[PDB]
């Protein structure tokens, strides 16, 4: 069972956005579905639901008349048309399946982030974080990259295109007084494998159509 | 309308030992059909929610039986018989008896593992960022416990304040540690007016604060 | 979830 949401991004207050969720691994038309949202660092709030039968729908008090949930069974897809967006609608929106056999929502997607703001889109600068000269006692150095000055969230980072996961820490973004985010991603590496191993950091900032691959190097 | 109240909101627990989370509803969750629609999910760090329990006490697929749920009417409990590292995250109860769906506030489980000192790294500004009007100095603290850590920047032996930001990872699902990045951001024409850049780290795992610093052409 | 039964 897989639920994959898309369509999130930055929208002006009063603007509109359409979210999609592509389902697979089950007979989509047999299931009720809902959207549930999570404001950054906060809890879970139900948004809207649609039955398997008759296009019957239900909305939370906060979105009545502004959001419309729908489904296209032919395309195994759930939608949320969001109109007259407000700042308080900023959140990660999840597609969620209702399991009639257990009487409970079961599977959640990965979520798509909606940011409602008057601030402008900006893509990040990506910088290598360069191993220190010399310097290290135990034969392990640290490397990373600084992803600086972007808006809105989110940014993703991976290493050697997914090959390199062990030792990787990607920090939560911090919001600067400028209103722009900055984050770092780092990785611990044996001072040994310098000069032989290749470290490429792969940074996506989809809201700005930014997609950078960056190899890192000492001095 | 049906308010779900969880207690405690934060739950530190030593691995191997039991934990218990309370979930109380403002009215009975016994449905007219005889069933009680009380559910539990877990949101692990960096992941989407996953269901643990439905119908009060019924375990979902693949969930280990160290988890159990009990209760009736308005008073419910999730128990973990022996907590493990992988159990870290935020636990939510939600009810499916009354429209609209309502969730509890979430309980964050922290694992109380052994003290672990941070490996500390300082990182000089890249050349690239260092030809674009600004300089970012990065202090990394890797894989430490507990979360409490003091990081202080000193510029030619002068305590800074107001001009840095730090970010901390959530507790690791495998080794139960934290990592922390501190970023000191300076002008080209300020980072060029000093030579001594120091980040001082205080943490319980160290006998005495550790300092890592560099001078500036040599970096 | 109640909406799917009610």
């Amino acid at each position: 069972v897989q639920l994959l949401e898309s369509g999130g991004g930055l929208v002006q207050p009063g603007g509109s956005l359409r979210l999609s969720c592509a389902a697979s691994g089950f007979t989509f038309s047999n299931y009720g579905m809902s959207w549930v949202r999570q404001a950054p660092g906060k809890g879970l709030e139900w948004v809207a639901s649609i039955r398997s039968g008759g296009g019957r729908t239900y909305y939370s008090d906060n979105v009545k008349g502004r959001f419309t949930i729908s489904r296209d069974n032919a395309k195994n897809s759930l939608y949320l048309q969001m109109n007259s967006l407000r700042a308080e609608d900023t959140a990660l929106y999840y597609c969620v399946r209702y399991d009639h056999y257990s009487g409970s929502s079961d599977y959640w997607g990965q979520g798509t982030l909606v940011t409602v703001s008057s601030a402008s889109t900006k893509g990040p600068s990506v910088f290598p974080l360069a191993p220190s000269s010399k310097s290290t006692s135990g034969g392990t150095a640290a490397l990373g990259c600084l992803v600086k000055d972007y808006f809105p969230q989110p940014v993703t980072v991976s290493w050697n295109s997914g090959a390199l996961t062990s030792g990787v820490h990607t920090f939560p973004a911090v919001l600067q007084s400028s209103g722009l985010y900055s984050l770092s991603s780092v990785v611990t590496v044996p001072s040994s494998s310098l000069g032989t191993q290749t470290y490429i950091c792969n940074v996506n900032h989809k809201p700005s159509n930014t997609k950078v691959d960056k190899k890192v190097e000492p001095k | 309308y049906v308010v779900m109240t969880q207690s405690p909101l934060s739950l530190p627990v030593t691995p191997g030992e039991p934990a218990s989370i309370s979930c109380k509803s403002s009215q009975s969750l016994l449905d007219s059909d005889g069933k009680t629609y009380l559910n539990w999910l877990l949101q692990k760090p960096g992941q989407s929610p996953q269901r643990l329990i439905y119908l009060v006490s019924k375990l979902d697929s693949g969930v280990p039986d160290r988890f159990s749920g009990s209760g009736s009417g308005t008073d419910f409990t999730l128990k973990i018989s022996r907590v493990e590292a992988e159990d870290v995250g935020v636990y939510y109860c939600w009810q499916g008896t009354h429209f609209p769906r309502t969730f509890g506030q979430g309980t964050k489980v922290e694992i109380k593992r052994t003290v672990a000192a941070p490996s500390v790294f300082i990182f000089p500004p890249s050349d690239e960022q260092l030809k674009s009007g600004t300089a970012s100095v990065v202090c990394l603290l890797n894989n430490f416990y507990p979360r409490e850590a003091k990081v202080q920047w000193k510029v030619d032996n002068a305590l800074q304040s107001g001009n840095s930001q730090e970010s901390v990872t959530e507790q690791d699902s495998k080794d139960s540690t934290y990592s922390l990045s501190s970023t000191l951001t300076l002008s080209k024409a300020d980072y060029e007016k000093h030579k001594v850049y120091a980040c001082e780290v205080t943490h319980q795992g160290l006998s005495s604060p550790v300092t890592k610093s560099f001078n500036r052409g040599e970096c | 979830d109640a909406e799917f039964r009610h």
